[PDB]
RNA sequence: CGACUCUUAGCGGUGGAUCACUCGGCUCGUGCGUCGAUGAAGAACGCAGCUAGCUGCGAGAAUUAAUGUGAAUUGCAGGUUGAUCAUCGACACUUCGAACGCACUUGCGGCCCCGGGUUCCUCCCGGGGCUACGCCUGUCUGAGCGUCGCU
RNA sequence: CAGCGAAACCACAGCCAAGGGAACGGGCUUGGCGGAAUCAGCGGGGAAAGAAGACCCUGUUGAGCUUGACUCUAGUCUGG
RNA sequence: GCAGUCGGCAGAGCGAGAAAGAGAGUGGCGCGGACGCUACGCCGCGACGAGUAGGAGGGCCGCUGCGGUGAGCCUUGAAGCCUAGGGCGCGGGCCCGGGUGGAGCCGCCGCAGGUGCAGAUCUUGGUGGUAGUAGCAAAUAUUCAAACGAGAACUUUGAAGGCCGAAGUGGAGAAGGGUUCCAUGUGAACAGCAGUUGAACAUGGGUCAGUCGGUCCUGAGAGAUGGGCGAGCGCCGUUCCGAAGGGACGGGCG
RNA sequence: GUCGUCCGACCUGGGUAUAGGGGCGAAAGACUAAUCGAACCAUCUAGUAGCUGGUUCCCUCCAAAGUUUCCCUCAGGAUA
RNA sequence: CGGCGGCGAUGUCGGCUACCCACCCGACCCGUCUUGAAACACGGACCAAGGAGUCUAACACGUGCGCGAGUCGGGGGCUACGAAAGCCGCCGUGGCGCAAUGAAGGUGAAGGCCGGCGGCGCGCCGCCGGCCGAGGUGGGAUCCCGAGGCCUUCCAGUCCGCCGAGGGCGCACCACCGGCCCGUCUCGCCCGCCGCGCCGGGGAGGUGGAGCACGAGCGCACGUGUUAGGACCCGAA
RNA sequence: GCGGGGGACCGCCCCCCGGCCGGCGACCGGCCGCCGCCGGGCGCAUUUCCACCGCGGCGGUGCGCCGCGACCGGCUCCGG
RNA sequence: CGCGACCUCAGAUCAGACGUGGCGACCCGCUGAAUUUAAGCAUAUUAGUCAGCGGAGGAAAAGAAACUAACCAGGAUUCCCUCAGUAACGGCGAGUGAACAGGGAAGAGCCCAGCGCCGAAUCCCCGCCCCGCGGCGGGGCGCGGGAAAUGUGGCGUACGGAAGACCCACUCCCCGGCGCCGGGGGGCCCAAGUCCUUCUGAUCGAGGCCCAGCCCGUGGACGGUGUGAGGCCGGUAGCGGCCCCCGGCGCGCCGGGCCCGGGUCUUCCCGGAGUCGGGUUGCUUGGGAAUGCAGCCCAAAGCGGGUGGUAAACUCCAUCUAAGGCUAAAUACCGGCACGAGACCGAUAGUCAACAAGUACCGUAAGGGAAAGUUGAAAAGAACUUUGAAGAGAGAGUUCAAGAGGGCGUGAAACCGUUAAGAGGUAAACGGGUGGGGUCCGCGCAGUCCGCCCGGAGGAUUCAACCCGGCGGCGCGGUCCGGCCGUGCCGGCGGGGCGGAUCUCCCGCUCCC
């Protein structure tokens, strides 16, 4: 808000006496705005309580190791079919989930080649779900330049741009990303992992140099290696019913002793 | 009033600091404008290097930094004199000149002299009238293989 | 998607610019599509409407295959008046009801020399696009 | 039973809440970064066929010219060789205001020229051009028992 | 009576005796008891209305005035 | 306590007062078997439950907006609002039915806050009781007939009776007001009853100067230039540290 | 209504002069635009307040202090 | 219960609740300050809408995440949403951390065994070599060994699993004792050389320190608390 | 002599191989075997599968509303 | 006496110019509080802040050391990060509080006076001619007038400068005009559904568009159009088009200017004064025996002066060269012109102002300062009849709807009118517990199915078992065949990248004959 808002009056309290409630009031004049409650959050007119300043800390810096960590985790989750279907991408007919199409499609120019590529890669049902999710937003966002909301289709991730961005950018829901500039805001939308990704081939091969293996560090980063698993076998059921633990377990007490 | 065990603090907020608060919401705008001014300068001085003239090797004073060398303001007049370069043609062929700087030792003098003689060895000088080459100007092969250099001209290393 | 940083997409700015547009910009807003035969004749999809175009109403209560000439282009309420597109008041006098030209199909233009110049310009720019695409 | 009173529901008033809209703000950022004695900023008074306000304009007064545009304006009348709009580079721009002949009353001048008047000889009337302070360079007229020289 | 037509005030309200109670109740306890809607009067009560007690005290709250209060200062006297 | 749902790859045990193995080897027909287990879940025992100031936890309590999501809802009717309808929850609150309304809205995971009201002699707006009550009582006074009009205590005319009583309730000006002046029309609003009336509202009109005033003079004073002061806008000063006369008759010369 | 004065330190219009720690006062701290023991307007200023008033959803669990010592401390803090 | 009964279609069944009414018992009007309020304490006629612990900075502690003796690009630079995100390492300058202590000059964080030699009178009081080497005591979660033993005719007899008297190594941590570093004090003998000096270094014993004694920090986010800011909101003279 | 280029070494990584070993339950193919399912045949009605009926039995769940009884068990208050 | 120089000073409506005033967000120079905090208050703090005054510009100011430092030294100014809440100041209390070094952004330097030499070689103005003529400029002619020797111009400025002699070495910079060749404003334009049904008051809704899975899509931003639109329209996208205009950028011609240097040696020369500095006073600063500024008094020097953060004397050393001047960029910008955007606000909010808002109105004045959005898709804004003097009705009519009727969307609550029902002497109201009556609800009113078996008739080309084919699951099928992978390892007549504070043939460069 403006820092002059509500303070652009001359207003004194009438003091005690006068059988009125001791708030500042407007001076003089024959008009409605005369003795009419000027300063304070409780008055009509007057500034709000604790007026919002511009120098609120709008921006948050995240550690670089954590930002690469989140990119690593979102990429890792975008290759498991349960997590992307739980994100709601329609992938029940795609032929492999780390869906890498070969490098010819980066040289696309027209949108019809892009649509035919998605239809033959069976990812067009996601764009059809995005079309079905096109609607108007509830609330004042419509009056604040945010009239239409719609869900997210795939993220086409590429290495070099030979027109693929212009060939794909008119299809709704599709986000284009360069592998050198992977965005966590566009690879885990809403903070939820499981974004559907369609890779191109050189884009897919540069991932082992952008983030590294465990044996080799990142060739395209200064000092970064892949984060380390706090547990390596996460199959808890396979761990528990393996014979080594079961020979050391005691007998289970499965019997209900009620009152 | 103070509570239990804690620091004694002296915040310097007893003035009317909120008039003179300088937010940085124009930070990427300043960065993007400085970048476009840099590329406009680099495009204007088209074969001359973008960062600027060559800067000499200076030892930092004041014992915390006196093991480290860095780029000074300009080559000093005795360095240009030993290198055999006129102190007015130096700034025309791209050499920074510091009249104010003394020398106190031979080795920094000689290192910046050898820097000047290493820079004039790399200098490709275009002729002043484009259809008529002159006596000291560079030849048409290095004119056709001239490029604009990025970063500091022969950057200073420890 | 718009990429031009000088063209606004702000809803209130677009609405202010539409409802406070001066009359020669209003003429371009009050533009009607040509018929299918007029499209295949002049290679022009849309044209600003004038005081003598024979048109058809295709949306509204007065829609149908009947044809009437525009009798008035009332640019201030963004409407046009067509011949038999009318309604009767209480007292028995007919008044013309306003029709927006976007709901209007032009079947016969008033061909002036200005109109022919505009038609040639639109057809030529369309063909420049068609022969630039290949 | 009734009248009156109380409670609840239905309907109707009073009132303008809520909700949904939004040619308006607020905040941030970009580019440019321009007033005036050639009279600014501001103010006053006028100007439309019907016009009070707002807006636009200046006795050429809701505008003139030129260009772009290309058939309207419209609340009602009336009347394409370019209507209306936009641009605006041509022209015009009342009175005051630093405000400038002197004053602040719409008061009083003075000088020059032109037209009536006259019969330029003055008057009188109308019109035009000048008449403020400070200050710079230069010009002319001068001032001085200032300093000299010459006769 | 015809026409016109306000305001102050208002937790809810409004019959008493004693009791206890924040030591003087319209409400609570125990009694006396209690009957629509009203008019003109009336000044016992509502510890009635009016105005964040002006008396008194506290505040590390002031202001007007005085001087032998503390610290300064215009002016003035005096020396350089 | 429960990963032991350990099934023709079966054998369905582990509450039982007493440290530990329902251990393994080798010599002497019919194709069957509830549920469970959002492990942040589910189940079982036992004890307990006051609460101001205050602290903590859980909210499938609520509002607004953002990021994801619901192949969500919606002109075959959204939000909002009303309801003697049906219900749910300990509760915050929510869901559904009916009606009205006429265009948007909500569930879930996270994010953000200008996020929940009974009070503050709170702010702004609206409405009550009081109450058809107080009141329309200072300056002696009105009555009769007629007219116009839908309509008369009040307008107009006539008659009568009265008052101001020339220091006026008269005839005129100053200042101030600014069209209130005049004529016609209207009776919506105002003129604290009314009104056919008005200083109201709407249409048109109206102010004529050599001699009447301003204009001119100076008064008490105000106030520039000069001068002086002043960081400075400027201030003092008004004859004072001023070369302050631009005027005139006569003579000569063009 | 009754009254003081009503040829003189009389009453009065217009013009003019004095402006806020200043004016003006036949002197009451009177008057200075319903304001005067320091006018009015705007700003500094959302001045400060150990002092009054208020402080907005539910359920669950735990649950006080008015005492010690020091303080221009006694309507407040620090400390236990 | 492997016991039964009665009533039913236009006048009846059920509906704890929900509207009105009746009755018995209970029951003073809320908010607030207060030892004590229903108070003859103050605010509140009624209704709708608005209306009060916020933001920034610093610090503390707790918690979550990342990396970790390091950590951090925040400032700069390179390449619609995007003013975002990605990158830079010869952009870690720098911050905080890894070292303290003293006013400062300044100094700055284990030592023992062996071979050789009453100089003195380090048997004591230095340097040549080699070796071993970062303390101890008590408690201490966990863990290790195991005298024996956990039956199915009975003697063996092996392997595995389990239990176990007793004995161990002892995490973190606590308490105590030693040890080391800087300041300061007391006592006392030596060792060094480019300059042998108003030089420099050492020891024993106390004692002051926000230290060491085989790290734990940095960045980010959340929560509370204390402040400086209008600072929860309204209020002076 | 300086600075730079060259070479060697060392470490790590990547790729060819030669060999063990592990996994294919975050990651397979081929045939063989066993099973299960789907489809198509043959099979042809003392089998199978549909739908109806009895106030049928068995086991579970409830009776539309209003009721009553019986015994079992727990806690109680009494009595002979 | 008179005439003429010069100096000083006047006058003019003399000829030509210039200043005033405004705006003021940012900037510069002065002036300059108190509230506040210190739990009082006086120094301090607030704060060199507000208010006041003057002056600007598109930036200002600052700025090329009378500097920092004590180092192996750096090198104008400005700005950012860090220095650093530190040195230091402080009733040493409250509190205040820099600088250097370092990394960056930017980056640019220069000119006088003085000292000297060149026949004042210099400048301004009027007259004529030619050109260009809307930034009044270029060439030539004037026995044209002034300024200036009380010092203009050329060279030259502390980094040194100049002159002479000896060597080395090129003839190309710029001005005024002019024509010719290859970013900015404005204007006009450029894809594809109104296809077939269907909802509706209206569709932009819903369904469909085959074998091209309607069409375009470098366009699926947005707005308008009778709900909701990629395809109806304007637009959007595009190194898309066209036409003007204004530049910038190259080459060419005419006239004019400038007829210029580096090195070596020799000889000369060189600096800003009522200023520095001292004392004192007052303000200011972190600057503390005095950081800066100012008044007053004293008052300089030249192997000198200033600084070297403790006053002073002696002595070394270091570093600059004061008292004259200009200078872009990085930097700042709540005013203005034109834009764009938003996790903002949504008519008691957001600016005071969404609207005839700094308006109406108030105050003598300085000043103070509102309320107020919404019919509908379209006025289609209710013709006509009838009552009344009329307002106001009743009919009729428009509309999807007047249950939207010109302060009209939705239309809450308080409060009021009426209808319905119930009740009524301890004011009402409430909690618990029932009862009665209503309103509706259960679309209650002969009441439950589910699984297995028995019986009864019925229907069905039907079960098991065998054949073919496909799919899937599962002993390494001990040691079936082959692949792939390893936060697995070993081997090497292996072929490479990266790194290392691990060691050691060529080139450049620096002394040496
Ligand atoms: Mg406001
Ligand atoms: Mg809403
Ligand atoms: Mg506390
Ligand atoms: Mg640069
Ligand atoms: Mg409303
Ligand atoms: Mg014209
Ligand atoms: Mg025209
Ligand atoms: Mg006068
Ligand atoms: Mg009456
Ligand atoms: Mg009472
Ligand atoms: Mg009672
Ligand atoms: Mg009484
Ligand atoms: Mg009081
Ligand atoms: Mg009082
Ligand atoms: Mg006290
Ligand atoms: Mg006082
Ligand atoms: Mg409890
Ligand atoms: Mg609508
Ligand atoms: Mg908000
Ligand atoms: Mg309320
Ligand atoms: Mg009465
Ligand atoms: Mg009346
Ligand atoms: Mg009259
Ligand atoms: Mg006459
Ligand atoms: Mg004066
Ligand atoms: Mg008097
Ligand atoms: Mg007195
Ligand atoms: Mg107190
Ligand atoms: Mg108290
Ligand atoms: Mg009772
Ligand atoms: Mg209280
Ligand atoms: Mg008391
Ligand atoms: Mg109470
Ligand atoms: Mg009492
Ligand atoms: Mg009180
Ligand atoms: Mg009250
Ligand atoms: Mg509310
Ligand atoms: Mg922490
Ligand atoms: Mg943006
Ligand atoms: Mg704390
Ligand atoms: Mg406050
Ligand atoms: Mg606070
Ligand atoms: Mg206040
Ligand atoms: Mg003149
Ligand atoms: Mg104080
Ligand atoms: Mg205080
Ligand atoms: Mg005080
Ligand atoms: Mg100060
Ligand atoms: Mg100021
Ligand atoms: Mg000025
Ligand atoms: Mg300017
Ligand atoms: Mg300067
Ligand atoms: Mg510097
Ligand atoms: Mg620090
Ligand atoms: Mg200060
Ligand atoms: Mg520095
Ligand atoms: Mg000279
Ligand atoms: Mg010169
Ligand atoms: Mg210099
Ligand atoms: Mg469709
Ligand atoms: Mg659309
Ligand atoms: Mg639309
Ligand atoms: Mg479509
Ligand atoms: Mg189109
Ligand atoms: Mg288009
Ligand atoms: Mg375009
Ligand atoms: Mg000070
Ligand atoms: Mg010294
Ligand atoms: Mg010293
Ligand atoms: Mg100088
Ligand atoms: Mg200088
Ligand atoms: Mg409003
Ligand atoms: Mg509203
Ligand atoms: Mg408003
Ligand atoms: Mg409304
Ligand atoms: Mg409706
Ligand atoms: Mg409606
Ligand atoms: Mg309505
Ligand atoms: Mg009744």
């Amino acid at each position: 808000v403006s820092e002059l808002a509500g303070h652009q009056t001359s207003a004194e309290s009438w003091g005690t006496g006068r059988a009125v409630a001791r708030i500042p009031r407007v001076r003089g004049g024959g008009t409605h705005r005369s003795g009419q409650g000027a300063f304070g959050n409780m008055c009509r007119g007057g500034r709000m309580f604790a007026p919002t300043k511009t120098w609120r800390r709008w921006h948050r810096r995240v550690n670089t190791t954590q930002k690469r960590y989140a990119i690593c985790s979102a990429l890792a989750a975008s290759a498991l079919p349960a997590l992307v279907m739980s994100k709601g991408h329609r992938i029940e007919e795609v032929p492999e989930l780390p869906l890498v199409v070969e490098d010819k499609v980066e040289g696309y120019k027209k949108t019809k080649e892009a649509v035919l590529l998605l239809k033959k890669l069976k990812a067009w049902n996601d764009i059809k779900k995005v079309y079905a999710s096109q609607r108007m937003r509830a609330g004042k966002g419509k009056m604040r330049n945010r009239r239409r909301i719609q869900r997210r289709g795939p993220c086409v991730i590429y290495n070099e741009d030979n027109g693929i961005v212009k060939a794909f950018r008119n299809i709704p829901g599709i986000t284009l990303l360069n592998v050198t500039k992977l965005n966590i805001l566009k690879l885990a939308p809403g903070g939820h992992v499981g974004r559907f990704c369609i890779w191109t081939e050189s884009a897919f091969r540069k991932l082992d140099d952008l983030y590294g293996t465990w044996r080799k560090a990142a060739s395209l980063k200064s000092n970064y290696n892949l984060p380390m698993h706090k547990m390596l076998n996460t199959d808890l059921s396979r761990i528990l019913k393996s014979p080594e633990i079961q020979r050391a377990l005691r007998a289970p007490r499965k019997k209900i002793h009620r009152r | 009033a103070p509570s239990r065990n804690g620091m004694i603090l002296k915040p310097h907020f007893h003035k009317d600091w909120q008039r003179r608060v300088a937010t940085w919401f124009n930070q990427p705008a300043r960065k993007i404008r400085r970048r476009k001014a840099r590329q406009a300068r680099a495009r204007r001085i088209a074969p001359r290097p973008a960062a600027g003239p060559i800067r000499p090797i200076v030892r930092c004073p004041t014992v915390r930094y006196h093991t480290k060398v860095r780029a000074g303001r300009g080559f000093s007049l005795e360095e240009l004199r030993v290198a055999g370069i006129h102190k007015k043609v130096a700034r025309t062929i791209g050499i920074s000149v510091d009249p104010r700087r003394r020398n106190k030792s031979t080795e920094s003098l000689q290192a910046n002299v050898q820097r000047l003689k290493e820079y004039r060895s790399k200098l490709v000088l275009f002729p002043r009238k484009p259809s008529a080459p002159k006596k000291g100007d560079s030849s048409a092969e290095e004119l056709k293989l001239a490029t604009q250099l990025t970063g500091p001209v022969m950057p200073i290393r420890n | 998607m718009k990429f031009n940083p000088f063209v606004t997409s702000d809803r209130s700015k677009n609405r202010k610019r539409h409802f406070n547009a001066p009359s020669h910009i209003r003429r371009k807003i009050m533009s009607s599509p040509l018929s299918k035969e007029l499209r295949q004749k002049y290679n022009v999809r849309s044209m600003p409407i004038r005081k003598d175009d024979e048109v058809q109403v295709v949306r509204g209560h007065y829609k149908g295959q009947q044809i009437g000439k525009v009798v008035q282009v009332y640019r201030k309420k963004y409407v046009i008046y067509i011949e038999r597109v009318q309604r009767e008041k209480a007292n028995g006098t007919t008044v013309h009801v306003g029709i927006h030209p976007s709901k209007v199909v032009i079947t016969r233009l008033k061909l002036d020399k200005d109109r022919k110049k505009i038609l040639e310009r639109k057809a030529k720019s369309r063909q420049v696009g068609k022969e630039k695409g290949k």
